[PDB]
C-alpha cells in the first residue's frame, strides 16, 4: 500500500532535572565540570535525537530481542528494521527519522520567574574507610521544561504487513522511555520525562491514524 | 528555470569528506541522490529518471536565502579592469582578503560586485560540533559537526515546476537531507516560490556570453577543452561510499572531479548524469552534473 | 655549473669579506686589497682573488681583460645596493672617504625605517646560535667594538682554512655566512642606513652576478667591460631580470586532514615533509637553471621567490618544470596539492633608489602574483581532468587517514595508502638530523626523487643526490644544505591532556591548540618601507633582510621560546604558527612569543592569536578548524587580538597581558589560594552574574554586592581587610564597563581551570 509518513508529535516535560550533557566546544565553557548540551545560538537546553534513538533502542532491546544482543548490529529484525542496521541488505536504513528537541516553554519559564534555564546541582561522595566528603557540581536542565519531540515512521509498499508490529514497537519504546531515564545520571533521580499531547498524524500520503491515536493516548 | 524552491533548515550536517566536517550549503549531487532514493523507495523511480534525462530538467546547488535570493561568488571576476584603486597596499590586501573570504553575494548587488563594489559575509549559520558515544561497549567517542541556521536563513534550489518533483520534495522535507538523518540532523520545511523578476531573465541555459555555472557540472568531452581554454573554475571531488540496499558491504563509488559554482565560462555546455558505480553491480549510482547558468554583464 | 660560473659566484660572494677583516684588524688599507691578500693566504685561486681585489671598478680596471668576470661582479654589487655607488664620488677621494665613512656604527635595525618613525635601534654583532637568547636591537648598541669582530675573523679564518671552493660545498659556505654576517653591517657610510646585513648583501650580489652572466651568455655578449662598466647606465635600462615565484596550494588541508589515532606523528611528519618538498622544488628548479641558493630570496609556507635572468631559456625551463612537477603531484597526491609558478620581468632601474619608482618596485612583484593567481584559478587541461574522471575502479576499502583509494596497503591492521605508509616511516626518522634525496627509497618528493631521514652514521651506506641538515649552524664533514624549522617536541600529543595536571593534582585534564598569525605580513613586504623617505627605502635588499629576519624569528627563535614548555610546534613558517600542548604552557608560550615579537619589530607588526581548548582524544582536523576559526575571530577585532577558547573572549592583545593575566588573574589567585571550599564555590556564582548582566543590570549589581558582602561577613577577622580590598576591586571591575567585565570573566575562567580537581 502506497507511500506514507506518520509523525508522532509530543511534548517532553522533564519531571526531574535532565543531564544529557556533552559539553564539547560551546557548552565546554560552562564552568560547572558537567554542562548540559545547549544550542550554540540561543544557549538553550536541547535533547538531541541521538539520545532518544539510543535510549529507545537499548530499552526495546530488552523486550523485542529473543536472542542476546551482543552488538547493535546483531539486533532482532524488528529493531533493526526501525532503527536501522549497517550490516544487512534490507535493513540498511531504518524507518524511524528522529528529530532534536528544542525548548518550547521558554516564555512560560520567564513568566514563572526563572533567571536561568539550567540549575546547578551540588553533590558529594563519602569515603567508606575515612569519611571525607568530596563535593562536585553538575548542571541540570530544570524541570517543567518542554521540548518538541517529533518522530516520523515511513510506510512503504514492500514493508506494509509489518505496520501494526512497528506501531506497537514505537508505543513500547515511548512508554519505556517514560519509565526509564533519558540520559544523564538517571539512577540518581535524573532525566525523568513525560510525553504530553502524544499524537500521531499521517502527513505525506494517507493512513488511518485515527485507529492508532485511541490506542496511543490514555492506555 | 522556473521555480525558486526554498527549504527552511534548523539543523543539518552536509559532510565535506569526513564526518567531523559540515559545509554550509549542499551540492546538487546530494539533493539529486536524495530525490532518486525517495522516488525508488516510493516506487516511481522510472518516472523521475525519465524526467531527469530530459533536457527540460534542471537543478542547482543549494544557495542561501535570507529576505532575497543569494548567489555564488563569480570565480575569476574581481578583475582589475574594475578593481583598479589608488589606495595603499595595506587597503589593497585588506580588500583582497575580504573578497577571498566572501562566499555568497546577494542577488540585489551581484552586478554591483561585478562593477568593483566590495561586500562582506553575513550571519547565516554556526558550525558546531557535538561529541557522542556508544555505551554498549564503552569504547567509542565520535564527533559530528552541524550547520544550525539562524537569522531566518533558509536554503533555495532552482528546479522546474513539476508535480513529481514537488511531491518528491514534500516527501523529502520529512526525510531530512544529508548526514545523520535518522538522528536529528538534516530536516527542513518546504516552500515553493516564484523566481523574482530580476533573476528569471538571467537564469539561463544557452547563450554565447559569459555564464556562471550555478551547478557542480562536468561537461561532456565535446566542449570540455573549449570550457577550460577560456574559463575560470574550481574543482570538487564527489567521492564517497555508495549507499545501496543490494550489498552487505559498502563500496567506494568512483571519484569524480566537477566544476564548482560559480565557475565562469565563455559559453554554455552540456552536463551528464554520470554512472559512478563500481564494476559488476546491477543498480548504478547516478551523479548529477548538469549546468544551470547565470547571464552576466 | 661551469668552473667559470663557480669562480664568478665565489668572487661575488667573497668580495666584501675585506670589510670584516679591516674592522677586526683595524687596518687603514682599502677593504678590497685586505680581502684579496687574505684570500691569497688561504687559497690559491687567482680568479676569485682578483675578483675580490678588483670588484672596485675604479681600482686599475685597465689591468683586467675586456671579458673579465670582475666587470660582472662590480655591477652586481651596484645592483645589490639599490643605490648608485659612482655618483657619490666616495670611490676616488681617500680624504673624503676618511670623512664620510662612519666605521664606528654597528648594523641598524631594519625596522628603524619600517612604518612610522621611532627611536633607532642597533644590533650588536653576534654569531647565531640555536640555543642563544634573541639578539634584540637596542639604541645603546650603536657604538662599534673590535672585540666582537675579532672572534668573527678568527672563526671565518678557521672555517675557510681548508675550504674547497667547489660546487658541492656551495650551500655550506652560504650557511656559514648566515651564521656569522647576519648581524655585521654591509656598509658604514654616514649618508646611508646600515640596515643591510653583509651576508644578505653578498648573497644578493652573487645572485645578481650569476643572473647577469646567464643573461649575457644567452645574448652572446662577452665584452663585460663595455657592457657593465662603460655602458652601465645604459644597461640599467635593459629589461634583463625576472622576479619569479611559486606557491603550493593544498598545504594546510594536506597536513591537518587526519581522522584516526596516530594523527600526531603523521601531522608533524606531514608538516616537515611539505617544508622539504618546497625546499626540493626550489633546489631542483635552481639546479635546472644552473644556479644556486644565492638566487633564492624566500622559501616559506610553500611561498618562494627567485631572481633569475630574463631569457627564453629560463622561461622554457620554468614552464617545463611546472608541467613536470604538476604531473608528479597529479600522479601521487591527485588534486590535493598543486604548484603554481609565475614570473615578472623587471629591469635593473626599478630596484635602485635614484631610479626606482615605488609603484614600479611593487609592480616588479605584482605581475608574478597576478599570473600565479590566474594559473591557480585555471588548473588542469582537458586531458588531465578526462583522465582523473575515468573511474573504472571497484574498491571496497579506503585509506583511513586521508581517505585515498590509491595503492592501499595493510599496516597495524589498518589500510593506508603509499603516502600514509611513507609518513608512518618518516615519523620515526624525524629524530635524525640528515635527510637525503634518493631515487626510489622514501617518501616521493619529486620526479624520480624521494626524501628519507637517515642518521649520520648510516649516511655513508646510502646513495643520495642532495642532503639537508635541519637546525644546524656547524659546517660538518658532509657538504650539505642547511634548513631551519620549528620542531620542538616535549612529549607525545596524547599525553598533553594528562600533563596539564601538576604534582598536587591541580589543573584541568585538557589540551590546547594555538594558531598565531602576523597581520599584514604581505603588506609589510610590499609597502612597509615606503612610508618613510617618500618611498626611497624600497629596494630588494630591505625586503630580503625583512624575509631573513622573519625566518630568524619564526624558525629558530620560536624553539627557544618553546624551551622547557610542554608543547609541540607542529608548523612554524612565515607568519603562521601552530602549536599543541598543555593549555597553561600554550598560553604562556603565546604571551611570550608576542611580547618578544613586539620587542623584535619595535611595535610595527602585531599578532592575532587563537587558543582553542580541547579534550583528550579529539580529532586533530577538528582541532585545527576550531582554532583557525578563533584566529579569524581575533583577526576580525581590528587585528592585534587574542581569542581564548571562544569568539566571545576576544581581547586586544596588550590589554590581555596587562589586565587579564597579570592584573586580574594574579589578584584572584592571591585571594582564593587562601580561601576554603565555599569561597572557591562562589566563583561560579560570580561567573553566572557576569554572564547575565545585560538582562537584569541593576538587579544583578545588587545581587553581586550582596554576594561580595556576605562573603565579607563569612571571612575571618584576620583576613577581613584583604577581602574588603578584593570586594571593592571586583565591584569596580563589574560596574566600570563591559570590557573589564569580560576581562574579569576570563580571569575567573582561567583560575577555575587551574584549580579543578577531577
Amino acid at each position: 500500500m502506497t507511500f506514507a509518513k506518520i509523525k508522532f508529535s509530543a511534548q517532553i516535560r522533564l519531571e526531574t532535572g535532565l543531564h544529557i550533557g556533552g559539553s564539547d566546544a560551546f557548552a565546554a565553557i560552562g564552568a560547572i565540570d558537567s554542562p548540559v548540551i545547549k544550542d550554540p545560538i540561543t544557549n538553550l537546553p536541547i535533547i538531541p535525537g541521538s539520545s532518544l534513538k539510543g535510549k529507545m533502542r537499548t530499552l526495546l532491546a530488552k523486550v523485542y530481542n529473543e536472542k542476546v544482543a551482543e552488538k547493535p548490529s546483531d539486533d532482532s529484525d524488528i529493531l533493526s528494521r526501525l532503527f536501522g542496521n549497517s550490516k544487512d541488505k534490507r535493513f540498511k536504513m531504518g524507518r524511524l527519522i528522529f528529530r532534536d528537541a528544542f525548548l518550547s516553554n521558554a516564555d512560560e519559564l520567564d513568566s514563572l520567574g526563572v533567571r536561568s534555564y539550567t540549575e546547578v546541582k551540588f553533590e558529594n561522595t563519602i569515603d567508606r574507610i575515612t569519611a571525607e566528603a568530596n563535593p562536585r557540581q553538575i548542571e541540570r536542565a530544570i524541570r517543567n521544561s518542554t521540548f518538541d519531540f517529533e518522530l516520523i515512521y515511513e510506510i512503504t509498499d514492500e514493508n506494509e504487513n509489518q505496520v501494526e508490529e512497528d506501531f506497537k514497537v514505537i508505543r513500547d519504546g515511548l512508554k519505556l522511555l517514560e519509565l526509564d531515564y533519558l540520559g544523564g545520571s538517571g539512577s540518581r533521580g535524573y532525566g525523568k520525562v513525560a510525553f504530553e499531547n502524544l499524537k500521531a498524524t499521517t502527513v505525506f500520503g494517507n493512513y488511518d491514524v485515527k485507529t492508532l491515536n485511541e490506542l496511543l493516548t490514555a492506555e | 528555470t522556473y521555480k525558486l524552491y526554498i527549504m527552511t533548515f534548523q539543523n543539518a550536517h552536509f559532510g565535506s569528506g569526513t564526518l567531523d566536517s559540515s559545509k554550509l550549503t549542499f551540492s546538487a549531487d546530494r539533493i539529486f541522490s536524495a530525490l532518486v532514493l525517495e522516488a525508488l523507495k516510493m516506487g516511481k523511480l522510472d518516472a523521475f529518471l525519465a524526467e531527469a534525462n530530459q533536457d527540460k530538467f534542471t537543478l542547482t546547488d543549494a544557495f542561501p536565502f535570507q529576505f532575497g535570493p543569494f548567489l555564488p561568488k563569480p570565480i575569476g571576476y574581481p578583475k582589475h579592469d574594475q578593481i583598479d584603486q589608488s589606495v595603499d597596499v595595506k587597503e589593497v590586501r585588506r580588500q583582497a582578503k575580504l573578497s577571498k573570504k566572501l562566499q555568497f553575494l546577494a542577488l540585489e548587488n551581484v552586478d554591483d560586485y561585478l562593477n568593483g563594489e566590495l561586500f562582506e559575509n553575513e550571519e547565516h549559520a554556526v558550525i558546531d560540533t557535538v561529541t557522542k558515544n556508544q555505551p554498549h561497549k564503552d569504547d567509542n567517542l565520535y564527533q559530528v559537526a552541524t550547520t544550525r541556521f539562524s537569522n531566518d536563513t533558509s536554503l533555495y534550489v532552482i528546479a522546474n515546476e513539476s508535480d513529481l518533483l514537488n511531491e518528491l520534495m514534500s516527501s523529502l522535507q520529512y526525510s531530512g537531507l544529508g548526514g545523520k538523518r535518522s538522528s536529528g540532523f538534516g530536516r527542513f520545511e518546504l516552500d515553493i516560490q516564484n523566481i523574482p523578476l530580476e533573476l528569471s531573465d538571467r537564469l539561463t541555459k544557452n547563450h554565447s556570453d559569459k555564464v556562471m555555472s550555478l551547478t557542480t557540472a562536468l561537461p561532456v568531452d565535446a566542449d570540455l577543452e573549449e570550457a577550460m581554454e577560456d574559463g575560470h573554475y574550481l574543482l570538487t571531488k564527489s567521492s564517497g561510499f555508495a549507499f545501496s540496499h543490494a550489498t552487505n558491504e559498502n563500496y567506494r563509488k568512483q571519484d569524480l572531479y566537477k566544476f564548482a559554482s560559480g565557475s565562469t565560462f565563455s559559453k554554455t555546455f552540456e552536463g551528464q548524469i554520470v554512472d559512478v558505480r563500481p564494476l559488476d553491480f546491477p543498480h548504478a549510482v547516478l551523479n548529477y552534473a548538469k549546468p544551470l547558468f547565470f547571464k552576466l554583464e | 655549473m661551469k668552473k667559470e660560473k663557480i669562480d664568478l659566484f665565489y668572487g661575488a660572494l667573497l668580495h666584501d669579506i675585506g670589510k670584516v677583516i679591516q674592522r677586526a684588524t683595524g687596518e687603514r688599507k682599502k677593504h678590497a686589497l685586505v680581502g684579496a691578500d687574505w684570500f691569497d693566504e688561504i687559497a690559491d685561486n687567482q680568479v676569485i682573488s682578483d675578483q675580490i681585489r678588483y670588484h672596485m671598478a675604479n681600482y686599475q680596471s685597465d689591468k683586467l681583460g675586456n671579458d673579465h668576470l670582475a666587470y660582472i661582479t662590480y655591477i652586481a654589487d651596484n645592483i645589490a645596493s639599490g643605490v648608485d655607488r659612482r655618483q657619490s664620488n666616495e670611490e676616488s677621494d681617500e680624504d673624503a672617504s676618511a670623512k664620510i665613512w662612519d666605521t664606528y656604527t654597528n648594523q641598524a635595525d631594519i625596522f628603524n625605517v619600517f612604518g612610522a618613525q621611532t627611536d633607532k635601534r642597533y644590533f650588536k654583532p653576534t654569531v647565531l646560535n640555536l640555543k642563544s637568547k634573541p639578539n634584540f636591537a637596542s639604541a645603546t648598541y650603536e657604538p662599534f667594538s673590535k672585540g666582537d669582530y675579532a672572534a668573527i675573523a678568527t672563526r671565518i679564518k678557521n672555517e675557510l682554512a681548508e675550504f674547497e671552493f667547489n660546487q658541492a660545498q656551495i650551500d655550506s659556505l652560504l650557511n656559514l655566512f648566515e651564521a656569522i654576517l647576519s648581524f655585521v653591517p654591509s656598509s658604514t657610510n654616514s649618508k646611508e642606513i646600515a640596515d643591510i646585513s653583509l651576508a644578505e648583501h653578498s648573497r644578493l650580489t652573487a645572485a645578481f652576478a650569476l643572473a647577469i652572466y646567464d643573461y649575457l651568455e644567452d645574448k652572446g655578449r662577452h665584452n663585460y667591460k663595455e657592457d657593465l662598466f662603460t655602458k652601465a647606465s645604459a644597461f640599467y635600462e635593459e629589461e634583463a631580470f625576472l622576479l619569479a615565484s611559486f606557491d603550493l596550494s593544498g598545504i594546510q588541508d594536506f597536513i591537518y586532514n587526519i581522522a584516526t589515532s596516530g594523527a600526531a606523528k603523521q601531522l608533524k611528519a606531514r608538516s616537515l615533509y611539505l617544508d622539504f618538498m618546497s625546499e626540493y622544488i626550489a633546489d631542483s628548479l635552481l639546479d635546472k637553471l644552473g644556479l644556486n641558493r644565492a638566487n633564492l630570496l624566500y622559501v616559506g609556507g610553500g611561498h618562494a621567490y627567485f631572481v633569475l635572468a630574463n631569457t627564453e631559456k629560463t622561461v622554457e625551463t620554468l614552464v617545463q618544470f611546472e608541467k613536470d612537477f604538476n604531473q608528479f603531484l597529479l600522479a601521487n597526491f591527485q588534486t590535493r596539492l598543486y604548484v603554481a609558478f609565475g614570473w615578472g620581468s623587471f629591469a635593473a632601474k626599478d630596484i635602485m633608489s635614484e631610479l626606482n619608482s615605488p609603484e614600479s618596485y611593487r609592480q616588479i612583484y605584482q605581475k608574478a602574483s597576478r599570473m600565479i593567481s590566474e594559473k591557480k584559478i585555471s588548473r588542469y587541461d582537458y586531458r588531465t581532468l578526462m583522465l582523473l574522471n575515468r573511474g573504472g575502479k571497484s574498491s571496497e576499502r579506503e585509506c583511513e587517514i586521508c581517505h585515498s583509494v590509491e595503492n592501499l596497503v595493510s599496516y597495524h591492521d589498518q589500510k593506508v595508502c603509499d603516502i600514509c605508509r611513507g609518513l608512518y616511516q618518516f615519523s620515526k626518522e624525524i629524530a635524525h638530523d640528515h635527510f637525503i634525496i634518493t631515487e626510489n627509497e622514501g617518501l616521493p618528493i619529486g620526479p624520480n626523487a624521494c626524501l628519507k631521514g637517515v642518521a649520520f652514521e648510516k649516511l655513508s651506506q646510502e646513495s643520495f643526490s642532495r642532503v639537508y641538515v635541519k637546525n644546524d649552524y656547524k659546517a660538518g664533514t658532509i657538504k650539505a644544505t642547511h634548513v631551519f624549522v620549528g620542531d620542538y617536541q616535549c612529549d607525545e600529543i596524547h599525553k598533553y591532556a594528562a600533563l596539564s595536571k601538576n604534582e598536587d593534582g591541580l589543573g584541568i585534564k585538557r589540551l590546547a591548540v594555538v594558531r598565531l598569525d602576523v597581520d599584514d605580513l604581505g603588506a609589510a613586504f610590499m609597502a612597509g618601507f615606503s612610508r618613510q623617505g617618500n618611498g626611497q627605502y624600497s629596494t630588494l635588499s630591505r625586503s630580503a633582510t625583512f624575509s631573513r629576519s622573519m625566518s630568524l624569528f619564526f624558525k629558530v627563535y620560536i624553539n627557544q621560546f618553546a624551551s622547557d614548555k610542554k608543547l609541540s610546534i607542529i608548523y612554524a613558517g612565515g607568519d603562521d604558527v601552530f602549536a599543541i600542548g598543555s593549555w597553561q604552557d600554550i598560553i604562556a608560550f603565546t604571551v611570550e612569543l608576542r611580547q618578544n615579537f613586539i620587542k623584535w619589530t619595535n611595535g610595527k607588526l602585531t599578532l592575532s592569536a587563537g587558543i582553542g581548548l580541547f579534550a583528550d582524544k579529539t580529532p586533530i582536523s577538528l582541532m585545527a578548524h576550531q582554532t583557525g576559526e578563533l584566529e579569524e575571530a581575533a583577526k576580525g577585532n581590528e587585528k592585534d587580538s587574542i581569542s581564548l577558547f571562544s569568539s566571545d573572549y576576544t581581547f586586544k592583545f596588550d590589554r590581555f597581558i596587562t589586565n587579564v593575566y597579570d592584573d586580574k588573574l594574579e589578584q584572584i589567585r592571591y585571594f582564593f589560594n587562601h580561601q576554603d571550599e565555599r569561597g572557591k564555590n562562589f566563583i561560579y556564582k560570580l561567573i553566572e552574574l557576569l554572564r547575565n548582566y545585560e538582562s537584569e543590570e541593576k538587579m544583578n549589581v545588587a545581587r553581586l554586592a550582596y554576594y561580595l558582602t556576605r562573603l565579607e561577613e563569612l571571612t575571618d577577622k584576620d583576613e577581613r581587610d584583604k577581602f574588603k580590598q578584593f570586594k571593592k576591586l571586583f565591584f569596580k571591575w563589574y560596574t566600570n564597563n563591559e570590557s573589564d567585565r569580560k576581562e574579569a570573566e576570563l580571569a575567573l575562567l582561567l583560575y577555575v581551570y587551574e584549580i579543578r580537581k577531577d
